[PDB]
RNA sequence: GGCCGCUCCAGAAGAGGGCCCCCUUGCCCGUUAUCGGGGGCUAGGCUCGAUGUCGGCC
């Protein structure tokens, strides 16, 4: 029975000067061995909090955490800009050290729909016997977003992946990217391909399509 | 003044092996407690290995044990970490970490520094450079005066690929997003740029896709129906 | 039966021990190492002991 601690949200969103509070729970009782990480894309941790509620060297003092129970809070009072990250709390209570699945800090703006876009698989691509359709959602937020893809009006399923941009610097929104891979025999079978977009920031969903030729 | 530098992670195929180390400066290794961690793509963080140097002492997570091995040489202030057998589940960004030791503590603390990280990847994919199709900008998928056009990177290995557009002339609205693991073990991935659509008659837009695993540099122009 | 003993057998047998909860390690303690006290639970599973329903000798 390895120790798990389990954090939530998921994920956050939040503006400059506000105070934000992060969750973890252990599955059971871990006195005060606690310890609080944050972590950018792509580099290393850095340790913020130890032992629940002490303050490494170094890390400023809007950082701070508290236990209640098995509850493990970390709070940022007054969040600055270069706190949007992913924080990830841990136990050494007991081995094996167990990490939670991390809470990413996100910025907050206002809601924005996505422009959405289809592109047919390149007729290069139609001879080397795959179609992949690919379908962009661009410069939208929040970044919860669904894409449906529809072949003549047939619901697909376990044929299509998705890949989503980071928020951008310069205007904090996301882009999603949605490939849906079809076999060229398939591809030739139907004629009318969508793609159904929802989105906090869409009335009513956006459908872009095509006729194969046509 | 503290630094840990990994090295030894790469590219190799199920049962093989790899040799992680971790070079450390601007503190004594005797004077810690070294950890392996690891986080997989889009992952959390999950223990490997730990081992204090002064006393010899190791300890493993029950999913490497027999498998990967941790080791200390206080005459290099370095650590490292044999890994035979490796599983294509093992590929991840291994970090290590000191603890730093306190003789008033009673026992080992927080990961109070990280290394920057060294990738592994296990697959038994082969090296290969991609297919680059154009993403062809529609006559029927305008936004506004605002046309999105782009090209699909299909079918390489390993990551990763660079991509720019014009020679990096154009910068401005473009988005290359992260690639995708195919079922096949090879990735994918777009770039896509928006652009005036009173543009698509006068400007040539040209992707220049770049996979130095493979020695492949494509460049392909984009065009409408 | 007497004497000796616990290697085998029993669980008929105590103590260590174990798990959980509180106390930021909090009498004294602490392997480069996670305790101690308090509370709740735990018996035949390990060590050590005891016993017979055991064994050895005469």
């Amino acid at each position: 029975s390895d120790i798990q601690m389990t954090q939530s949200p998921s994920s956050l969103s939040a503006s400059v000067g506000d105070r934000v509070t992060i969750t973890c729970r252990a599955s059971q009782s871990v006195y005060y061995s606690v310890a609080w990480y944050q972590q950018k894309p792509g580099k290393a941790p850095k340790l913020l909090i130890y032992s629940a509620s002490y303050l490494y060297s170094g890390v400023p003092s809007r950082f701070s955490g508290s236990r209640s129970g098995t509850d493990f809070t970390l709070t940022i009072s007054s969040l600055q800009p270069e706190d949007f990250a992913t924080y990830y709390c841990q136990q050494y209570r007991r081995r094996p050290i167990t990490f939670g699945q991390g809470t990413k800090v996100e910025i907050k703006r206002t809601v924005a729909a996505p422009s959405v876009f289809i592109f047919p698989p390149s007729d290069e691509q139609l001879k080397s016997g795959t179609a992949s359709v690919v379908c962009l959602l661009n410069n939208f937020y929040p970044r919860e977003a669904k894409v449906q893809w529809k072949v003549d009006n047939a619901l697909q399923s376990g044929n299509s992946q998705e890949s989503v941009t980071e928020q951008d610097s310069k205007d904090s929104t996301y882009s999603l990217s949605s490939t849906l891979t079809l076999s060229k025999a398939d591809y030739e079978k139907h004629k009318v391909y969508a793609c159904e977009v929802t989105h906090q920031g869409l009335s009513s969903p956006v459908t872009k399509s095509f006729n194969r030729g046509e | 003044e503290v630094q840990l530098v990994e090295s030894g992670g790469g590219l190799v195929q199920p049962g093989g092996s790899l040799r992680l180390s971790c070079a450390a400066s601007g503190f004594s290794l005797s004077s810690s407690s070294m950890h392996w961690v690891r986080q997989a793509p889009g992952k959390g963080l999950e223990w490997v290995a730990s081992i204090s140097p002064y006393s010899g002492s190791t300890s493993y997570a029950d999913s490497v044990k027999g498998r990967f091995t941790i080791s200390a040489d206080t005459s290099k202030n370095t650590a490292y970490l044999q890994m035979n057998s490796l599983r294509a589940e093992d590929t991840a960004v291994y970090y290590c970490a000191r603890t730093k030791y306190h003789y008033k503590n009673y026992y080992w603390w927080a990961l109070d520094y990280w290394g920057q990280g060294t990738l592994v990847t296990v697959s038994s994919a082969s090296t290969k450079g991609p297919s680059v199709f154009p993403l062809a900008p529609s006559s029927k998928s305008t936004s506004g005066g605002t046309a999105a056009l782009g090209c699909l990177v299909k079918d390489y290995f390993p990551e990763p690929v660079t991509v720019s557009w014009n020679s990096g002339a154009l910068t401005s609205g473009v988005h290359t997003f992260p690639a995708v693991l195919q079922s096949s073990g090879l990735y994918s991935l777009s770039s896509v740029v928006t652009v005036p659509s009173s543009s698509l008659g006068t400007q040539t837009y040209i992707c220049n896709v770049n996979h130095k695993p493979s020695n492949t540099k494509v460049d392909k122009k984009v065009e409408p129906k």
